[PDB]
RNA sequence: AGUGUGGAGAUCGAAGAUGAUUAGAAACCAUUGUAGUCCACACUGCAAACGAUGACACCCAUGAAUUGGGGAU
RNA sequence: GAUCUGGUUGAUUCUGCCAGUAGUCAUAUGCUUGUUUCAAGGACUUAGCCAUGCAUGCCUCAGAAUCACUGCAGCAGGAAUCUGCGCAUGGCUCAUUAAAUCAGACGUAAUCUGCCGCAAAAAUCUUGCGGCCGCAAAAUUGGAUAACUUGGCGAAACGCCAAGCUAAUACAUGAACCAACCGGGUGUUCUCCACGUGAGACGCCCAGCGAAUGAAUGACAGUAAAACCAAUGCCUUGCAGUAACACCCAGCAGUGUUGACUCAAUUCAUUCCGUGCGAAAGCCGGCUUGUUCCGGCGUCUUUUGACGAACAACUGCCCUAUCAGCUGGUGAUGGCCGUGUAGUGGACUGCCAUGGCGUUGACGGGAGCGGGGGAUUAGGGUUCGAUUCCGGAGAGGGAGCCUGAGAAAUAGCUACCACUUCUACGGAGGGCAGCAGGCGCGCAAAUUGCCCAAUGUCAAAACAAAACGAUGAGGCAGCGAAAAGAAAUAGAGUUGUUUGUCAUUUCAAUGGGGGAUAUUUAAACCCAUCCAAUAUCGAGUAACAAUUGGAGGACAAGUCUGGUGCCAGCACCCGCGGUAAUUCCAGCUCCAAAAGCGUAUAUUAAUGCUGUUGCUGUUAAAGGGUUCGUAGUUGAACUGUGGGCUGUGCAGGGCCCUUGCAGCCCGUGAAAAGAAACAAGAAACACGGGAGUGGGUCGCAUGUCAUGCAUGCCAGGGGGCGUCCGUGAUUUUUACUGUGACUAAAGAAGCGUGACUAAAGCAGUCAUUUGACUUGAAUUAGAAAG
RNA sequence: GGAAGUCGGCAAAAUAGAUGCGUAAGUUCGCAAGAAGCAUUGGCUCUGAGGGCAAA
């Protein structure tokens, strides 16, 4: 079937090479994932040694990390809006490794407040940061000193979708898990995303 | 994966005619390599004379007769190389495997308290989960917990019955070693340099009790003690002496003249 | 098929099939010693061929080389218990100078035949492949018999021969069977 | 090896030049092999310039030495 | 020698013609004669293109010459 | 053994081929063949085609018997059939094949890996009783489904329904407490303390292995003193002194590994949905016979190391230019983000950018499986390698695949295309480049044999006992003048006819062969042993009778005798035959090799007729018409006499010079130190997590809530070292040569060794013994690259 | 069915636009050549690429 072997490729001097056995198992490649936003469904493969690999052929949720916070949460996938490979793989909303989705932030902000008490909303179920106790105020205001947030990063979490850049490959692992784009990368992709409106 | 072995393919060491068979027991995996090994139906058929072939030579194994390390093994294609201990408690056998001058396999003759303890070179040190610090040693062995100064090279002494180290000696120079693989095979000399190539083979310079330099891969070496006189393993008949090759073959001569 | 046993060839043929002089020097050594064809004297011949050229081999070489020392030793013994040197004679050029004659002597039948066991070298061959010499107690019925110097003095009659303390042999076993009939 | 092309991007061509020895007339014979290496953008080498490889994972499907120095 | 395009065309002269000689004799020999031969420009590159002897370097006996450049009387 | 000879002339000296000559485990073919030993043996042609049979299965004390099996009287064997494992090995063939394969040398820190070695494992609310609760606990888990039975279908089909049983170590499920340590998040929770970086309980939410994503570790090692403030430890009521740490642990890791790691491992955040994780809810023994008896097994998951797999490539590897350009739409060379894969990668998608290769021969074509190795050779070489060991490839041809640790498997599957076989015409089959054996094809290649006795492989398996696992792998025999080794076909005399010959005449001996108390052998068969041990057959034309080529030369050996007459023939070549043939057809004789000897065709030597060694070119073949000229090859010198001393040499013409000895800042300068010369293998720094507790150079301090059961107990300096880091030379390699490492056997050398010798083999040997030899199994060489 | 019709393919049929690939003998080297051949093409909804002008 479909190999990964040189054996079809030319020569650096041009020659065609002169194949003397057939195809073997060990050099096989198989069909891409071609991963789509939807509700989860995925197909195992038995890779060699037994083991198996999770081709997803479909992704809804996963888990995004904030990095400078070092903490991660389950979040839905509500779009794919930038692929560097083509936009084709945006139109037919493909899940491939690196690509750039919005997210659910409300996780985010709560996790934000709950920390850290400071209601990104508030000043535009839910947690209450007055309830909590004075030792835990305590607690706020040592965590608030050492840390400040990122204007670009706190806009999104006040709008309740946050971009997002894919870590995950969801045609082995199976999982679309994935990074929130800080610093220089956020407006690097942004700056894409704003040529494509005009 | 092959399963058989032929007597031309098979090692020279094991003194396997080469017209009384097409094949040769091959090794199953295990302690030893398949090039540094010598398998159990071998040693009970080929060196001990006890099993007249390999029908007889079951018959003995398969019953756990034949203890290798402590263990009864009932496989023939047992690898069973350097550094072991095969005894067989109804004949009260109780003999090591070592290398002589002429690097083939030797089988000297222990007593007890000597056949409780076997020598083992750490060949890998890694962390194991729970951040266990684990030895692997040239027989395959993994310590648990072994000296907090291990390191890649030195060798272990091993209590086979206790299943615990009781010593440790480091590879450093003026250290007395075997060697164990190459030219040099079965020789005892000390440690007087160690260049060191990174990313390459280091090469160990060493000097028999003779004064005869000689040197050999680093891979090749196996520390047995302090000095050449403080040996903690009792070595073959020549104390890993080469003698030239004339003079023995003069010495040899000499002895069948004087026989009759 | 899968059958490891060696097997080589001890004699060559010479490279002019005709020459008067050394047609004359065959027929010389075979009348001699009683050979029944050319292909022993060549077979001795080889073997003088391949002792000669380890002999230049080892002489090219020095003195001080291991090599040399070990295989001239080796060599030299060889020789002398074989007969082929006086034991006088210990350096490795006078292995240069064997000659055929020299190895033709040592054949067990030119040895019968000198030692007096048979009255000619046609019948020391006869004797040799009738089962009557033993050497040093074995029957040996080989003529091409290579005679060490140590074992030319226990050549003799077998002990299982008629020449010796065996039985009688056939023309006196059927005269008395015969006999036996008549009576 | 000694630099011979350096129109790739991040890749350049070595050129290894040896002498081969054929026995049947006792002399040697001038002989080249080129290789692809890889350039790290912490090396500006140039053509004839002399460098040290290290032999490194297949980076493409002719690259297999990465550049270490430069002389 | 041959080719192309212009010139030139004295002489000699493949082809051709005629006269001889011969058994025959558009062979040798006579008398002619075309192309050529001469030139300009463009081709060709086929010689017993030979010293039947590749190029560069070193050493190398004798006597009489010869060509060119020096130096001395 | 480093060897030549015959043919050009009237003769001569050359060049030069032709012909001779020796080998070939090198094939065929002819003629011939007593004995024994060791052997190859349908590669060549047709990777042509194949009738038939047989080649891979496997059970112990230890997974599952109600055979309606058998014996015995439950017990023990047990058909079958589930279950587990193997069948990816071995065998065969060499068709493919030149950045391929393969060899030596390296990688995989780019990966997968059942068996096997040594390890590790504290996740999990289960069960039974009464009314979610209560109470207890050697967890007494649940559905199937074969064999079987019943009824069957089909011409058949290593074809099939349907219904009734019934198990597993099959399949599914599921175990609280016992039972630890350790962390993270919290409560408008209490108790204190101060008036919050407080402290302490308590609650509840998570804290197993493996996996995913994200942060953090995974050390340091190129500078000294005071202040002040806040907090915090101490001292006491200001900093000596002071591992760290707000109890319950006063040392329960401040320290993984490598040349290198984004690696090992650890912690924190969130996740894992079958696509993971039992104590098999397993089996068998002992005893002593145990709600804690003690073995032997078996199994899940995790882990690394053995056995492998896969991938990459440092050097090498035939002939051809009447093959010079090759590659790139539609991957060519590279880059970027992906995807795929077990992994790396233009392996692949998208997008970029113009690369990559070649006269040091690319590309194309032709012949080839590649090695180890074989023949032949003074040396250099030349040739051969289908074929035993290793590596590759394939199973009529292609392709695709499933299962599995591993297959792109073919005594697996699927489909096409060739061929085929059966049929009751509806259907159903096939794959000898396994073994034996056909049929073709050719110049050319054996038995449809016996056996697992050995050597191995697989397995559920020692052997034995009702009780012998398979195996055309392999061994054994048959056939077998491929080849190799040893060896017969007579020997001693008498007499006559120096010897010798011949005619006699003896005399023993021994085989071939015929047998055996037997021996061998799995059994046979060979061999060996013997022809009485009381008791064992046999040569005289020793008919038990040697052949194949020759006698002009090369080339050993007839002016012999008949035939024949340029005919028949012969003759490698030169030649002979036209009537007194040294050559033909015969007889006799002689020659050469010999159980062999011819012939054909290759190939090596001969052949310095391919010339590197080592050819030739005025006239024998062969300097280009001449110049320029790129590759390519080749290329002038020069950094450079070390001195001194003492002895000692047919030394020689105080001097020079031999050999040895000891000196030399060993040119000049400058004086241990400095200076000068050197020294990157140097120097200058600086690292206890640097040296097996920081290298040379019994009581008494600590402190004592400490297995503190510990630590110091020379002081100081100065040096000199080990390691490891940093920083510095306006930095030296390579070929050659000398050593050393690394590097399968078989084969080739070679040491030893009376297998009766030998080709062999790695054996054996020696006392006579319940065993020695602490038996031996030496050593080499083997391109190139590393 | 396919020139068998007919003096004879007369007449008819046939072919075809654009784009990509590909293309022989012969040759005055210009050609032959649209040689011969293969493939693609619609409608929709998208996505790229190819510019001006002004502004320190
Ligand atoms: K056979
Ligand atoms: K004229
Ligand atoms: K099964
Ligand atoms: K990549
Ligand atoms: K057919
Ligand atoms: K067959
Ligand atoms: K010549
Ligand atoms: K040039
Ligand atoms: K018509
Ligand atoms: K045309
Ligand atoms: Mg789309
Ligand atoms: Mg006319
Ligand atoms: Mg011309
Ligand atoms: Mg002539
Ligand atoms: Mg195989
Ligand atoms: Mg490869
Ligand atoms: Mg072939
Ligand atoms: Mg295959
Ligand atoms: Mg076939
Ligand atoms: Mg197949
Ligand atoms: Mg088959
Ligand atoms: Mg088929
Ligand atoms: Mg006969
Ligand atoms: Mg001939
Ligand atoms: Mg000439
Ligand atoms: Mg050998
Ligand atoms: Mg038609
Ligand atoms: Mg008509
Ligand atoms: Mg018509
Ligand atoms: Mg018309
Ligand atoms: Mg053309
Ligand atoms: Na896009
Ligand atoms: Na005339
Ligand atoms: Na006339
Ligand atoms: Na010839
Ligand atoms: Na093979
Ligand atoms: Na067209």
């Amino acid at each position: 079937g479909i190999v990964r072997s040189r054996l079809h490729k030319r020569k650096i001097t041009g020659g065609k090479t002169k194949i003397h056995r057939k195809r073997m198992k060990a050099e096989l490649g198989r069909l891409p994932a071609n991963t789509r936003l939807g509700a989860r469904r995925v197909s195992p493969v038995r890779a060699r040694g037994g083991n198996f690999k999770i081709r997803a052929l479909r992704l809804d949720t996963g888990n995004f990390a904030w990095a400078s916070e070092a903490i991660a949460h389950r979040v839905r996938l509500l779009d794919v809006v930038y692929n560097a490979t083509s936009n084709e793989l945006v139109r037919t909303k493909t899940l491939v490794k690196n690509c750039i989705v919005a997210v659910d932030a409300a996780p985010f902000k709560r996790w934000y407040a709950k920390h850290y008490g400071i209601d990104l909303d508030a000043d535009k179920d839910k947690y209450d940061v007055n309830k909590a106790s004075p030792k835990l105020q305590r607690e706020w205001t040592r965590r608030r000193r050492n840390h400040r947030v990122e204007k670009a990063i706190a806009d999104q979490l006040r709008e309740g979708r946050v971009l997002a850049r894919i870590t995950s490959r969801p045609g082995q692992s199976g999982r679309a898990d994935g990074i929130l784009l800080e610093g220089a990368e956020l407006q690097f992709y942004l700056k894409r995303l704003e040529k494509k409106k005009k | 994966a092959k399963k058989h072995l032929k007597r031309l393919y098979a090692p020279k060491d094991w003194m396997l005619s080469k017209l009384t068979g097409v094949f040769a027991p091959r090794p199953r995996p295990g302690p030893h390599k398949l090039r540094e090994c010598l398998p159990l139906l071998v040693i009970i058929r080929n060196r001990l004379k006890y099993a007249l072939n390999a029908r007889e030579g079951e018959m003995i194994l398969r019953q756990g007769l034949v203890h290798v390390d402590n263990h009864p093994r009932r496989d023939g294609k047992y690898p069973a190389g350097f550094m072991d201990v095969v005894e067989i408690p109804k004949t009260g056998d109780r003999f090591r495997l070592m290398y002589d001058v002429k690097g083939r396999f030797a089988l000297v003759n222990l007593s007890e308290a000597e056949a409780q303890i076997k020598l083992m070179k750490v060949v890998n040190l890694y962390t194991a989960t729970g951040r266990v610090p684990v030895a692997v040693t040239h027989d395959g062995h993994r310590i648990r917990y072994p000296d907090p100064h291990t390191s890649i090279g030195d060798t272990i002494v091993y209590n086979v019955k206790e299943k615990k180290c009781v010593d440790l000696i480091k590879n450093r120079q003026g250290k007395a070693v075997i060697v164990t693989g190459g030219a040099n095979r079965g020789r005892i000399g000390e440690i007087v340099k160690v260049e060191c190539h990174p990313g390459a083979f280091n090469i160990a310079h060493l000097k028999d009790a003779s004064g005869a330099e000689f040197a050999t891969r680093a891979a090749n070496i196996f520390v047995i003690g302090k000095d050449l006189n403080n040996l903690q393993v009792t070595v073959p008949k020549q104390q890993g002496l080469r003698m030239n090759v004339i003079q023995e073959r003069e010495e040899r001569l000499i002895a069948a003249e004087a026989r009759k | 098929m899968r059958n490891y046993n060696n097997f080589n060839r001890v004699w060559k043929a010479p490279r002019r099939p005709f020459e008067k002089e050394r047609l004359d020097r065959e027929m010389k050594l075979c009348g001699q010693y009683g050979l029944r064809c050319k292909r022993e004297i060549w077979r001795v011949n080889m073997t003088l061929s391949k002792m000669r050229r380890t002999a230049r081999l080892l002489l090219t070489l020095p003195e001080n080389h291991p090599r040399r020392l070990l295989e001239g030793s080796a060599i030299m013994r060889r020789c002398h218990e074989y007969g082929f040197l006086d034991e006088e004679k210990d350096k490795l050029d006078y292995v240069l100078s064997l000659t055929v004659p020299d190895i033709l002597e040592r054949r067990l039948q030119t040895i019968v035949f000198k030692a007096g066991l048979a009255k000619s070298v046609h019948h020391a061959r006869v004797l040799i492949q009738q089962r009557h010499i033993a050497v040093a107690k074995q029957i040996v019925t080989i003529p091409s018999f290579i005679v060490r110097v140590s074992s030319e003095r226990h050549i003799a009659f077998a002990d299982a021969s008629p020449f010796g303390n065996g039985r009688t042999g056939r023309v006196k076993r059927v005269r008395a069977k015969a006999a036996k009939r008549h009576a | 090896g000694v630099v011979h092309s350096t129109k790739m991007h991040r890749t350049i061509i070595i050129r290894r030049n040896y002498l081969h020895f054929i026995k049947k007339y006792q002399r040697y014979q001038k002989r080249h092999k080129s290789l692809a290496v890889h350039c790290s953008p912490a090396f500006d080498p140039k053509q004839g310039d002399e460098v040290v490889i290290g032999q490194c994972r297949p980076l493409s499907k002719t690259i297999r030495y990465n550049v270490l120095e430069v002389v």
